Parts: structure tokens; sequence; C-alpha cells
């Protein structure tokens, strides 16, 4: 289909503006105008804007939205906690017979005391390699705001199958906190000479490296 | 008030089929289209199919055509989706919602003018296209590392891998302290199955002085394994 | 002698030899018992025939009295039924007592509802019992794939309508036009079908040659043409690259008007000021008796009062074919008047200063000065009159929103009478207006596109009004 | 010489002289075919037959102009030729479905050149703004259409069955002693297939026919009713005069003084020597019985007895009505319900309010007996059954045939009516046919009107919504 781009996730300070695009082809919305959602991880999507700027009953004003071209734009200003979500823009193509929804911005807002990224490394025990199965176990907390990235280095070779890493939760700090796991076979567990985990939250880059020489 | 309320949701083995219903308050589905929008855990928004204000207009996405079936009851006052031939990528949280078209007619080549929109969302119920089973977790003990032994806190845990079904209870020393705890959320693995951790902060100095016992149960299978949480170093075999 | 004799024979012979064509009982003087009056026979003259000749004396003053009494006649088409269908893009040629018609038919919504139907459609146009010129289908094409036919233009000629349209697989031509083929279709639809015709009764004309000169893509643009002849004449738009668009900018009426500029009657000779085509209207030429499948000649339209390329209606009224060309730009005063030479095609564009279509924000109704907008509605008018030069047709009163269509009847400069044929907000959007003579009386069927507000869609309601003849 | 004037005379014989003769009879004229292709309907939704549901009418006798009869579009829109007249209108409606058939006659309208005979049956659909007219799908022409006199119809089973009389004397009602007898009967189906000739227009030959007493038995009026797989179209049997039994005493000459007891039975004939007498009835025709289906002759009971005039039994509500036209000295409205089919006695019903235009001899509101064969077809559909209340469009002058107004009626009174056209607008054969659209009662009803210094003569029909409201 024609998949209309976004910005995966922006981020800025509260009381900031920020302004999200939307770019995609001229059949969707250079013909057909185009219409905004934002979506809190765990609740139904909310309609933000729609006609490019106008607003259902019951929307501040600080969101704001434009189309130009073949392009649109979500206008954000004066960051609040509750404006962090997902942020959709979706449209009608004329062409595919379609609604056309936009890739996801995840904006990220601050609203809590910014939280320096917190990354910690455990490792699997001689059990679970006996049960034919070697699992990596990395445990990120302590963080915010969240969007975090946690890459995978055997060898410096970016691993990323068989990687699972989880969404920042809400803890009982109401900071962000991520789990990742990498399910492999004791035999590649002991194929390489070490296993990185590389935790990128918004540049803040930790890299905890175990060495396949301890069993918890 | 004005609000779509779903059901019929749950559980499904793939390829197999499940109808799901939409439940219309404020309104008439008769006079406005509705439409069905999914989202995978990890995904954006992908919209899924949409049946027509009045008249019989089904549309459907490219990935989703001849698989599902829209239709509606206006008696009922109820959406529904007819699921079929449920591939594994249909697992996600589908939401029922209307699409409530504006349009006015404009002195213009284009003639009419159509801005186009969705405003009333159902709460969305989730469709897990998967295997099933009562499995009891798979427990083993989380020990710190070099980088986490000889620290200043020490992230003392345990692994609860391969259960199934939500949720599961996990305390330490039969509850005696839950301070600090860290309940990872149940990551969906490639077996069809939840796998999860949980870990505590306690000092590097109590360790080897203070008894902590992370007490796994699973309630609906009858399963509790205790495992006695210790602080391992380096297994050398040299 | 005798040679006079076989002479006298011989002219015997020659003269009293009754070889003749077959008695036709109507055309002679027929005495049954208590009869009928024989009146007049005449052919045309009994059902709708085209306006020609000298017809009744229609109403001449401008008078406040509601003397137009239009006559909803829409259920003669299939615009009725299933209100889930929006009908859209219609159109309605007339000559000689027969119609074409032809609606896309979307099911849902009128945006993006799936194209049911292209009906092309042809008939009668006559009084079937109810006193009113009525319509009466009976040929209807549907093409195998609706979304690609778009523009069609209708013209009538020895029992066929001819209908030419515009075959794009890139959606609306005129606003994808720089990726459309070109390509046109021609359809020939028989007025009064046989039973088991096969050829007679609906026939594709494959048109594989198309002379447009200087322009790069041609195209049917608007309701109805008409026919010369073995000619036909489908109004018509040019597809003129800009840089090619030769113009000398000072033409362009930029006095009495602060605001404008040397450069906006150029601009807005396309849809949009960086338009890579330039719409220039014209004519189809297609003589029939070209020979096997005849080609179809553009004609550039003269460059007299000249706008953008707007939906055409070249119809022959009263002797003489009168041009119509819409106003999508910023001359928004009507701009229609009779055709002095067809090709190339000139036409004595009329002075009118009263009637005029609605635009929206930027070239409203009422404006003359040149502006940069492609803003405006197809409100045709229809030539009624040459001695005092009247005309009549449906248009859409308000400054600035598609609404309130009233047919009305015009000189150049003044208003005579009109009739609102529905309420004062009434969206409705293109309306195409033909007359015609029933009995030597001037009857007009007006189309009106109608968004109906209740069901959310488009939907053409005709209007078949009597032009009355006093006050 | 001698070769001469042989060549002179011979020539002079045969090189003039073209033709006088008019075989009217038996020249079978050739027409196009006048509905080549069905007018393309939008899939609108059908009517439905004038049974069950109580839906609303006025009531009430209200004399404000509550009626509003739509002036339709009429059953075969064609261009009519100037001078061509169009006469003998048939209008039978049952269950979603007309028939229809008229003469189209060049010249005069009575006794001019009859050029074609159209036969016709459709679908009384919707129009489209909620207003149901005759959209006709199957048509079917006669090779002579000086032949084909008194068609009658009835709809039964995806076809609608035409039986009409097959004359070579020309109107068997006035030549019924050299009348052959002969009756042809024509199944016209109502949904037209493309192929198949047999199931759209079957001709079906009638050897068989059981007259009973009866030397002659023809149909005779427009529309009949079926039974399930019997039709029973209305009819008139030719009795010789002297066969016929009635006791002058049952003649009902009391309150009167210029009736001669014998005036009942000898106005059962056309005139009061005639060598028939025309009895009112029905043809029985039981699709059921095989491959030749006899045509039994059902005589109307012997109660109020008038000269068989073209008669019209139709199903309104449940239980047949029989409508018979008052061509006798009997000139109020005789219809009312079939007690029985076979044997047929009708319960008339006792109108005093709506009779027919007559010439001097029985006017309108006449019920002495006189001599005389004289009055037009206005029939009755009966709307409501409960009040008794019925339908239909009635003449309004006393001696001559003009003024058609619609008119709803009970037997004692005219509830409220509708002019059709002007007063001295001259119009004959009325025949209203009363349905169900939408759950409204509306009556799509012909009247030929005749419009006398112009306007090419053809029926008017007249869809008339019967109001809710008074």
């Amino acid at each position: 289909q024609s998949v209309v781009t976004q910005p995966p996730s922006v981020s800025a300070a509260p009381g900031q503006k920020v302004t999200i695009s939307c770019s995609g082809s001229s059949s969707n919305i250079g013909t057909n105008h185009l219409s905004w959602y934002q979506q809190v991880p765990g609740t139904a999507p909310k309609l933000l804007i729609y006609d490019n700027n106008k607003r259902p009953s019951g929307i501040p004003d600080r969101f704001s939205g434009s189309k130009s071209g073949t392009s649109a734009s979500l206008a954000i200003s004066g960051l609040q906690s509750e404006d962090e979500a997902d942020y959709y823009c979706a449209t009608w193509d004329d062409s595919l017979h379609a609604w056309v929804f936009g890739g996801g911005t995840k904006l990220t807002v601050l609203g809590q005391p910014k939280a320096a990224p917190s990354v910690t490394l455990f490792p699997p025990s001689s059990e679970e390699l006996q049960a034919n199965k070697a699992t990596l176990v990395c445990l990120i907390s302590d963080f915010y705001p969240g969007a975090v990235t946690v890459a995978w280095k055997a060898d410096s070779s970016p691993v990323k199958a068989g990687v699972e890493t989880t969404t920042p939760s809400k803890q009982s700090n109401n900071k962000y906190a991520a789990s990742s796991y990498l399910s492999l076979t004791p035999e590649q567990w002991k194929s390489h000479r070490s296993y990185s985990c590389q935790v990128t939250h918004e540049g803040s880059t930790v890299e905890k490296t175990v060495a396949p020489t301890e069993c918890s | 008030e004005v609000q779509l309320v779903q059901s019929g949701g749950g559980l499904v083995q793939p390829g197999g089929s499940l109808r799901l219903s939409c439940a219309a308050s404020g309104f008439t589905v008769s006079s406005n289209y509705m439409s069905w929008v999914r989202q995978a855990p990890g995904k954006g928004l992908e919209w899924v199919s949409a049946i027509s204000g009045s008249g019989g207009s089904t549309y459907y996405a490219d990935s989703v055509k001849g698989r599902f079936t829209i239709s509606r009851d206006n008696s009922k006052n109820t959406l529904y989706l007819q699921m079929n031939s449920l591939r594994a990528e249909d697992t996600a949280v589908y939401y029922c919602a209307r699409d409530r078209e504006d349009i006015v007619v404009v002195p213009a080549p284009r003639g009419y003018y159509y801005y186009y929109y969705m405003d009333v969302w159902g709460q969305g119920t989730t469709v897990t296209v998967s295997s099933a089973s009562t499995k009891g977790p798979s427990v083993f003990p989380l020990a710190p590392s070099s980088k986490s032994t000889s620290g200043g806190t020490a992230a003392l845990g345990c692994l609860v891998k391969d259960y199934f079904p939500e949720p599961v209870t996990v305390s330490w020393n039969s509850g005696a302290l839950t301070s600090g705890v860290h309940t990872f959320p149940a990551v969906l693995q490639s077996s069809g199955l939840y796998s999860l951790s949980s870990v505590v902060t306690v000092p590097s100095s109590s360790l080897g002085t203070q008894t902590y016992i992370c007490n796994v149960n699973h309630k609906p299978s009858n399963t509790k394994v205790d495992k006695k949480v210790e602080p391992k170093s380096c297994d050398k075999t040299s | 002698i005798s040679q006079s004799t076989a002479s006298i024979n011989e002219n015997v012979n020659e003269k009293c030899k009754f070889t003749l064509p077959p008695l036709k009982i109507h055309e002679c003087n027929i005495s049954c018992p208590n009869p009928l009056p024989f009146r007049e026979y005449r052919p045309q003259t009994e059902g709708v025939s085209n306006l020609v000749g000298l017809p009744n004396n229609i109403c001449l003053q401008k008078t406040s009295n509601q003397i137009l009494k239009p006559k909803l006649i829409s259920y003669t088409l299939p615009v009725v039924g299933q209100s889930g269908t929006c009908i859209t893009d219609p159109l309605l040629a007339m000559d000689e007592g027969y119609f074409a018609y032809s609606h896309l038919e979307r099911i849902g919504s009128c945006s993006r509802g799936v194209s049911k139907q292209r009906i092309i459609g042809v008939g009668e146009v006559l009084d079937r019992g109810d006193e009113v010129p009525s319509l009466f289908m009976t040929n209807v094409w549907t093409p195998p794939n609706p979304n690609t036919v778009y523009h069609c233009s209708a013209v009538y000629n020895n029992e066929f309508y001819y209908v030419l349209c515009a075959v794009s697989t890139v959606g609306d031509p005129i606003l994808n036009s720089t990726y459309w083929s070109g390509s046109l279709m021609m359809t020939r639809l028989a007025v009064k079908p046989k039973s088991n015709g096969g050829g007679y009764n609906q026939h594709q004309l494959a048109l594989r040659s198309i002379e447009k000169g200087r322009y790069d893509k041609v195209m049917p643009y608007g309701p109805s043409g008409i026919k010369q002849g073995d000619t036909l004449y489908f109004p018509a738009v040019g597809f003129l690259v800009r840089t090619e668009f030769k113009y000398n900018d000072s033409n362009c009426p930029i006095t009495k008007c602060q605001y404008s500029k040397p450069e906006n009657c150029r601009l807005s000779m396309g849809i949009r000021p960086n338009s890579h085509y330039i719409l220039r209207s014209g004519l189809l030429k297609y003589n029939l008796s070209d020979g096997e499948n005849p080609k179809v000649v553009f004609i550039e339209i003269s460059d007299q009062r000249l706008s953008i390329g707007s939906p055409s209606k070249i119809y022959d009224s009263l002797g003489q074919p009168v041009f119509y060309q819409a106003s999508f730009s910023w001359d928004t005063m009507i701009k229609f008047g009779d055709v002095l030479t067809v090709n190339p095609l000139v036409v004595n564009w009329r002075n009118n200063t009263v009637i005029s279509r609605p635009g929206q924000s930027q070239c409203p109704r009422f404006n003359t000065c040149p502006e940069i907008c492609w803003e405006g509605v197809y409100n045709d008018a229809f030539l009624i009159d040459r001695i005092n030069w009247i005309s009549a047709g449906v248009f859409l009163d308000s400054n600035q929103t598609a609404e309130n269509p009233v047919f009305t009847v015009f000189k150049d400069n003044e208003i005579l009478y009109r009739a609102q044929l529905a309420s004062e907000d009434t969206n409705a959007q293109k309306t195409i207006t033909n007359c015609f003579l029933l009995k030597n009386k001037i009857w007009c069927i007006s189309l009106v596109e109608i968004y109906d507000t209740g069901d959310n869609v488009i939907r053409p309601k005709l209007f078949a009004v009597k032009i009355p003849e006093q006050c």
C-alpha cells in the first residue's frame, strides 16, 4: 500500500513546541484531507485534528495541524505529561480505497524529573542449558522518560534475531523500565566470545558485557 | 453517551475464525460508515475493513481481502466482523470506529470538499491467534554478574519463563518484603508463551546475610516452585 | 402513317403506365365515417423537435410574476431507487427529440463509494401522456470498468447518439493530466433500438488517431455537441503545455482593477498557477464520412475572451450553433454566444453582464477582474430566441456557495423571469439545460445535480420547464 | 391495322387501372415492434395487490379537494402519428402486473382503418417519486387487427392470460349470428426472457368450449380473476332468444308507468328482435385440465338480470368482486361480492349514487325497464371491504359521455370526488384498478379522454392515491 511516513520518535522538553510531520503520496494526502490521532498505549485511539486544522469538541488549542502539498504537519506546543503518546496521522486514499494511517510518532515529552537510564545484566545458570535452552536476561529501569532502545552485540555483530525488547513500563517509582530477552541455544551460547546488552536511551548508550563463563 | 463497545474477542487457534461484535450506543450505525482498525503489539495502527453507511459496500485492506467479512445488524445496532482463516499476524486489538464523513458542496470543478475522519472509537478487544495451554512456569534463579555482585546494590532475581496464561504470583520470602521488586511485563516469546523476570535491589552487604526466597506461584495450574536465590560468582570449570 | 401510329402506341405505353411507389394511407386524404381532423401531416411536428423555425412567442417583459412552472420529471431517468447510491457526473444531450444521458453510480458515499455503474443511456424525449415532455430511456450502455470512463459528451446523428468519453486509468484526467494517456472511446447508441440489433443497438467506435496539432492531449469536455451534416462536433478541451502557450501578457484586461497583475490571465489558464498543462477549450471534429475509422480533429477555440478550458457546449438553436463555455476562472460572467465559424472556432461571445456563476473565495460571482482561480460550476444556458436574443438555463444564485438552483430567462443585460427549482440552501452543482419544441412550444428540460442533505448523496433532478407565452 | 386497335384496347385495359378493392379482414397488417426494449428502470420495487392490512383512507364525506390524481405516464409511450386514434382499452391489474391492449386506428376512432392491435403486459412499478405507473415489459401484436375483438385478461403465475375473440364479421356483438364463435387465448409472460418465444408470448387455441346451453360464448370485459389454477374471465354468452326463459313477473316494473313488462326480456339482446340474447357471466378455464383445457362458461345468476355488458370480476380484499357494466335499462352501478363463482350468484350492491351516461332512452339514474342498448363501462374497484367503500372513474353527465370524475363512494354516499379533465371533456371507457404501493391505496385508472380539436387520441392514465387524511 502507500505507507504514509512520519518521524517515528521525536522528543522535547515540557512547555516546548514540537511539530509532527506526515508525508505521503499525492493520491492520499494531496487529494484527500488528513486527520490526526493520539494514542496513549493501552488506551483507545483519540481524535485530535481533522480537515488538517480543525478540532473535535474538547481538545485544547495546543494541537495545531497543517498540510502542505503531499505532506502534512501536527504542531504540538507546550508539552504536558499526558501529551506523551503515539501520534497517528490518518487519511483516505482515493486510489487504494482505504484508510491510510501514519507510521506513528512516539512523542516523548518529559513532565517527571528526567530519569538517568540504569542498565543491569544477570546471566542464565547451568539449569537453563540442561533444559536445552539458553536465554539472556537484561534488566533496565529507573529511567525517565521512555523510548529506550536495547541493542545486542555478540563480538560486535548486531544481533536482533531472538531479541524481544519490552516496552518502558511504569513502576512503583513511576519511572520507565524495560526488559530484553535473547532466546538462544546452549550451543549458540558457547559459540561466541562475549554478549553485550547495548542500551541506548535517547542517546544515553550503556553497553554491559558478560562472558560465557558465568552461570547464575 | 456516544460510544462503541466490543465483545467476542479472545483466544483463537490459527486458521480458525472469530466473529467480533461492536455494540453501538448513542447513534445508529446505519447512517455512518464503520471501520475496523487493528494494532499488533509493537506496530502502529492498521486499517482493516469498512462497512458503508446505508448501502452494501464492504471495503477491505489488501492484506485481509478475502479472509475477513464485515457486516452489520441494524436491528441489533451492532457492527460485526466475520474474521476467517486467521493468520498469526492478526494477533491484535481490533477497534471498531465509525467513519463520520463531512461533505459540503463547493462552487468548484472538484465539486465537493469531503474531509473525512474517524471519531467514535470502541474499546477494542484482543484477537490472540496462537496455541493454548495451562503451562506452569520454568523457574530459574537470577544471581548477580561480576559487574553486579561486588557493586553497591545487589540486583537479586528469579527467572519466570515458559508459562501460559496470565497472571503469575511471584513473592519474596512469602511476601515478607515486597519492596523494590521489579516485576517485569510478560513478553511474547516465539513459543506462544509469556516469560518474565522478577529482580529486587537489595544491598550487596545484605548478600549472604538475609535470606531472600523468590516464592513462585501459579494459582490456576496449582504450580509453586520455591527457589533459593543465592549469590553466584563465576562458574569456573577452569 | 403506321410509324406515327406506333409513336402514339409508344406514348400511351409510356404515359399511362402506373409504376409507382406504394401508397401511403396516412398521407392521402382518408374519409371514414364520423372522422377525426386531418389538420396537418408533417414529420417532427407530432413529437419533440429542435428549436428551429419560428416557435411560439415567449413572454418578453421583465416581470415579478411566477410564470415558469417547473415540473420534476426526474423519475424518467435512473436517478431514483435505493438511497444508498450517490449519482455523479450527469450528462444530458437533446437533438430532434432524442436524448442521451450518462451518470456514474456509486454505492454509499459520494467520495469513495464503490463505483457500481456508468450507465450511458439514450432514448426519446416525448410527451408520455402526462402533458409534459418526459424522457423514455430505452438503450442503455454500461462499460466494463466505470472507474475509467470520464467526461463523456454526446452528439446525435442519423438515429444514433454518438457518445465520446475519455478512458482514464489515472483518475479524472484533468486532475492527473500529466500522466493521462489521452485515450478516448466513442460509444454509438441507437435512439430507436431494434430488437436483436447486435451492431445497430450499441456499437464501440475505435479512435486510434487524433488530430491535435500543437496540443499534447485533447479530451471531450462538456455535455452536448452538434452535428453538421455528417460531422460531429464534440465540445472539448485542449491540454496545451504552458511553456508553449504563446500569449502576449499585455493582452490581459488588468485595467479597471487595482489588484490584478499582467500575469494572472496567463497563469489561470491552468488548474493551478504552475499547471503543466493549459486547458484551452474547443471542439472535436468527427466527420462520419471520412472513411473507415474517421479521425478526431481538435479545433482550438479563438482567443477572444479566452479563459481556461471549462466544460463546453455547442448546441444547435434556431439555425446557427451556439457555443457555451463555463467560467472556471476569473471571467465569472457567462461566456457563451453564437458560433460565427466552427472550423476555426470563433464565437461571438455575448456581452453578458447579469448571469454569472458562483465560485469560491478567490473569484466569486459577478467578478470580472483577472485573478488566479480554478473556480466555478457548469451552469448552462440554452438559446431560445434570436430576434430578441433571449436565453434560458439554471444558475446557482449565490455569491460564493453552490446552492439555490434557479431556472432563469435572461437577455445579455437583463433577467426577465426566474423560477427557483428548490430551496435557497439546496446545494446544487452542475446544471445542464436543453430546450426544444413540443407542438411549437419551447419546453426546456433542465437537469440539475442536487445534493440531498438527508441522504448525503448527489442526485440529478430533471425539470421540464415550459417557457411561458404571456404574463 | 387490326393489330393496332387490338394492342390499343389491350393496353388501355391493362396498362391503366390499378387495383380498387380493399380486403379489410384478410390482409395481415405488419407494424414494427412497439416496445422492442423495456424502459430502463433502476430495479425499483413492485406493488402488491389490495389485500389484507387495512391501510387507512379517508372514509368521511369530505367536500375538500383531497384526491390528487397524478396524470401519469401512458402505458405504451410512443409518438402518436397525426389523426391516428387509439381505441378499445383494456387495463387488468393483479399482483403487481398490468395487462394492456388497445386498437391503433387510422382515421376515425369508431369506424376508421385499424392499423394495429396492441396486447401488452408489464409491471406496475413505482415510477420513482413514490407514485406508481405502468412499465410495459411484453407486447404482442396480432397479424390482423381487424379480427381480434373483446379481449379480457387474468394474471396467474408469471403469465397474463389474455383471452380474445377472433372474428371475421366485425364486432361479434353486432354480427353475432354470423360470428363463428372462435376464441383465442394469448398468454403473455410478465417477465419476458431473452430467448424462448413460447415462454414469452403464447397463443392458446381453444378447440374445446363448453358453451353449455349457449350458442356462442366470448370474453367481454377487461379484467378477470384467478382462483388457484382456474382463470375466470368475464364473458357474455349468446343464447338464442326464444330459448331464453324469463317470466315477465320478474321484470321490476312497479313504481313505473312507462315500462311494458316485457322490456327486461326484450333488452337482453341488442335490439328487441335480435337473434341472440346477451347473458353476462364468466369463462372458467382450469389450467390443470391438460394440453387442451376447455373453457367452461359460467352464466351469471338470474337476479337483477340485465344484458350481458362488458364486465369485470376482480379480487379485492380476499373475496372476488364482480363488476358488470350497465348497458341496459338498469343504469345504476351493478357490482358486488361474488358469493360463489361456479354457480355465479352475486350480491349486487344497492347503489343509489353511481351510474353511467347513456342516450335519451336510458339516461343516467335510470332503474326502470326501457328497451335500450346503451351506456359505458365505468368500473369501480373495491378499496375498503369493511365499510364497503369503492373507487372508480365515473362520467358525470346525464346524457353525454363526458366529465370523467374520479370518485370514492359508498352505497348511499359519494364521499369525495376528483375531476380528471374539464367538464365538457368527452370520455368513454374507464378502467380503475386500485392496489397497494407501500401500503397506500393507489388507483391507476385509465380514462379514454377524447380531445376534440387536437391531441392525437389516446387514453389518459391517472394514478390516484386514496388519501389517508380527510
